[PDB]
């Protein structure tokens, strides 16, 4: 019986890892889902039994693998998995109700009764922690780790300390398989928390607090893109602190190792603002134009799951080709380079108006300026370029398409 | 580690690898480098079978006889430089 | 004969400047020390060795 | 609609750039980030308030390998490659001897130049030298240079004339620089038949 479910587990696991290693977009997904439904049916069949002990560690490993699969295929979490955790915990405690934080502490006492499952349990806590970290449940997360370790760790209220303290308990002896273990978890958790912490402290004007955690990220598990982001972040921190040469090196290193160098050129232009090297600014961003034109998963937890998306305040956010050609032409004109900013705005205006057949450029929306203001800026670029006869064409086109902007159009028309 | 020679990590597992010596260095932290002073040629493998498990998944070992790549490349370079210098 | 010598002069010169650039990129970590640099050098070795050392 | 006809841009839409273009772009990117880097700036940012003295700590000895063993702790404290430290320090200690007292220089301007240019070949041999980094860190010292010094460079072969004249950003700047210094040197070389020999060598070269 147990023999059969165990074979089943190991079978589906090796199947999963084969899809990971080999396979195309079709067969990877096909084998994945086949295994996933196998796991589902297995899980439910196991729920078919009331509580008894020797099933629990296997049961836990199984649900764990299930969740891992599920979120790796979803590329994003859900609270269905939290319900799966809830259900498992109750299944356990029935051997010997209220709310997750009570569940967890009762369960940690239940494991402190020393049934040999704690490797599984710790993997699972890592999972639940990943949930709570994508969900920003850091308060209860701290309490949970304090209960995990001794309560003597009550004042160590920096989560990074308790993350380091979380001892994955065992060498994982001859057991049901898994896609992942508490070690490979803990590394991803440490890097992600440190990365989030560092970005928040940067955005809140603490570029001295920031560098501590940002280097703590590169010191440990760090896929090459995570490295690129950390280096752009350290360069921006150096700009805030006023280290306009030191930032260049970190940005140069992200250029070397990275194949995704929009944010680097962005921060470089943000630093040529700081220095007034605005020719370098404009040229870095002329390069960024071409940079943005350019473009795998695994059946496991990764370090891309536990990232928040690029927020505008963060230095890593990038406008689209059009959003940023706008900034190119804008800062070009502000520099007093109308002959160039005008052509920039021309190509940018056609990027939206002439965009019918290919991929249509996203709308500016409330944060971005409304579509008519760019017509005025374009006409002023033309006018300062002495492009008067064509500024009239732009004005005529505008009033064909359809306030202060009408009078402004009249004024620019007269100026032409 | 040895404090006067800290580019060494004597291993102390009280099993089968005991006695073993290693080193480690790291240039462009992708392209690392490792050296083993192991007792015989089983505990030259057992190392690798214990290890290559642990790694990243595309971590691409290889053995060396003749020198590190960068060193040997510079060394070829130098000869070619001189040679063409003399032929010029 | 001067004719031969000037040919060999320029023909080595060009390779020399190429290697000089490659050494610059090595110093600066620009392209890579990875591989195919190897082969790109051995190509040069083979452009050399064929009528190597005509002793007349 | 004739307005549209005038206004419409056709080059507007684009594709996903080729991989060789990707490395070209990343190359030129790092090239520019280094072009705008500066070293006394970093010595005063990183280290507290460049010449061979700044590297070798107060005139201890003019030996070869001692300088080299220091440059490594230099680029280790900074994070730069050693070749650029070398290129910058030598561009600086070249501007020194050209400046500190025409198209020519002579005695002791020659001797310190050759005491250091010889050491440059040692560092080339150990590969601890960047060569375009040195052409560009000379073009930062553009006007403080002697046509006899650069010809010494051409002949001892720390740099070629061509590695200079294709590494200058502006080409008209080069052309006119050379035109004026030639015009001055050919006003020279009839001054004395001894000046004439050294001038005629570099002229025909």
């Amino acid at each position: 019986c147990l023999d059969l479910w165990r074979e089943k587990n190991d079978r589906l696991v090796r199947q999963a890892k084969v899809a990971q290693n080999s396979g195309l977009t079709l067969r990877r997904q096909q084998l994945a889902q086949d295994a996933l439904e196998g796991l589902r049916g297995l899980l439910h069949s196991l729920q078919g039994l009331p509580a008894a002990v020797p099933v629990l560690p296997l049961e836990l490993t199984v649900t764990c693998n299930f969740i891992i699969l599920r979120a790796s295929l979803a590329q994003g979490f859900t609270e269905d998995q939290a319900q799966d955790i809830q259900r498992s915990l109750e299944r356990v405690l029935e051997t010997q109700e209220q709310g997750l934080r009570e569940l967890w502490d009762s369960v940690l006492r239940a494991s402190c009764l020393l049934p040999e499952l704690l490797s599984a349990l710790h993997r699972l806590v890592g999972l639940q922690a990943a949930l709570w970290l994508s969900a920003d449940r850091l308060g209860d997360l701290a309490l949970l780790l304090e209960t995990l370790n001794g309560s003597q760790s009550g004042a160590s209220k920096d989560l990074l300390l308790l993350l380091k303290t979380w001892s994955p308990p065992a060498e994982e002896l001859d057991a049901p398989l898994t896609l992942q273990d508490a070690q490979g978890l803990k590394d991803v958790l440490l890097t992600a928390f440190a990365y989030r912490q560092g970005l928040q402290e940067l955005i809140t004007g603490n570029p001295d607090k920031a560098l501590s955690s940002l280097h703590e990220a590169a010191s440990g598990l760090c896929p090459r893109p995570v490295l690129v982001q950390v280096y752009t972040a350290l360069g921006s921190c150096h700009r805030k602190m006023g280290n306009p040469q030191r930032a260049l090196l970190y940005l140069v290193a992200a250029l070397k190792e990275g194949s995704a160098w929009g944010p680097p050129l962005l921060e470089a232009s943000r630093l040529y603002q700081q220095l007034g090297d605005t020719t370098a600014e404009l040229e870095s961003l002329e390069l960024l134009v071409e940079a943005l034109n350019v473009p795998a998963p695994q059946f496991l937890i990764e370090v891309e799951l536990l990232l928040p998306p690029p927020d505008l305040a963060s230095p890593l956010h990038c406008g689209t080709q059009s959003q940023t050609k706008h900034i190119l032409a804008s800062r070009c004109l502000q520099t007093g380079r109308a002959g160039d900013a005008a052509e920039h705005y021309l190509d940018l205006l056609a990027l939206l108006l002439d965009s019918s057949e290919p991929r249509f450029s996203p709308p500016p929306s409330p944060p971005g300026p409304c579509m008519p203001e760019v017509f005025l800026e374009a006409a002023v670029a033309l006018i300062q370029a002495g492009r008067a006869q064509d500024a009239l064409t732009l004005c005529e086109e505008l009033l064909s398409r359809t306030p202060l902007w009408v009078s402004a159009t009249h004024l620019l028309q007269g100026q032409a | 580690i040895i404090k006067e020679f800290p580019e060494v990590y004597f291993c102390e597992r009280p099993g089968s690898f005991y006695g073993t010596l290693f080193t480690w260095k790291q240039r462009t932290p992708f392209e690392g480098i490792l050296i083993i002073y192991s007792r015989n040629q089983t505990v030259m493998f057992q190392c690798l079978h214990n290890l290559i498990r642990i790694l990243p998944i595309n971590c691409f070992l290889k053995n060396l006889k003749s020198g590190s790549e960068n060193f040997l490349i510079d060394n070829m370079a130098f000869t070619l430089e001189k040679e063409l210098v003399t032929l010029s | 004969r001067v004719q031969y010598l000037r040919q060999i002069h320029a023909n080595h010169e060009t390779l020399l400047r190429e290697v000089q650039t490659l050494r610059d990129r090595l110093c600066t970590e620009d392209e890579a020390s990875s591989c195919a640099t190897a082969q790109r050098l051995l190509q040069v070795y083979r452009q050399l060795r064929h009528p190597s050392l005509i002793l007349l | 609609r004739r307005a549209w006809a005038e206004l419409l841009a056709g080059r507007v839409k684009r594709e996903k750039y080729n991989p060789e273009r990707a490395q070209k772009l990343k190359e030129s990117a790092v090239r520019l980030l280094r072009s705008h880097q500066d070293l006394n700036a970093l010595l005063l940012e990183v280290e507290g308030p460049v010449i061979d003295c700044d590297s070798s700590e107060a005139y201890a000895n003019h030996s070869s390998s001692f300088i080299g063993s220091a440059l490594q702790d230099q680029a280790s404290r900074l994070g730069v490659p050693v070749g650029i430290l070398s290129a910058g320090m030598v561009a600086s200690s070249v501007g020194q001897i050209c400046t500190a007292p025409p198209v020519l220089l002579t005695v002791e301007q020659r001797k310190k130049l050759s005491s250091l240019l010889e050491f440059a070949q040692y560092l080339l041999a150990h590969s601890m030298f960047s060569r375009l980094s040195f052409c560009q860190e000379l073009w930062k010292i553009q006007s403080s240079l002697l046509l006899e010094a650069v010809w010494h460079l051409h002949v001892q072969g720390i740099v070629s004339l061509q590695e200079l004249l294709e590494s200058h950003p502006d080409m008209h700047a080069v052309g006119s620089w050379l035109f004026r210094n030639l015009c001055c040197l050919c006003e020279q070389m009839e001054a004395s038949c001894q000046h004439a020999d050294v001038a005629r060598a570099m002229l025909s070269d």
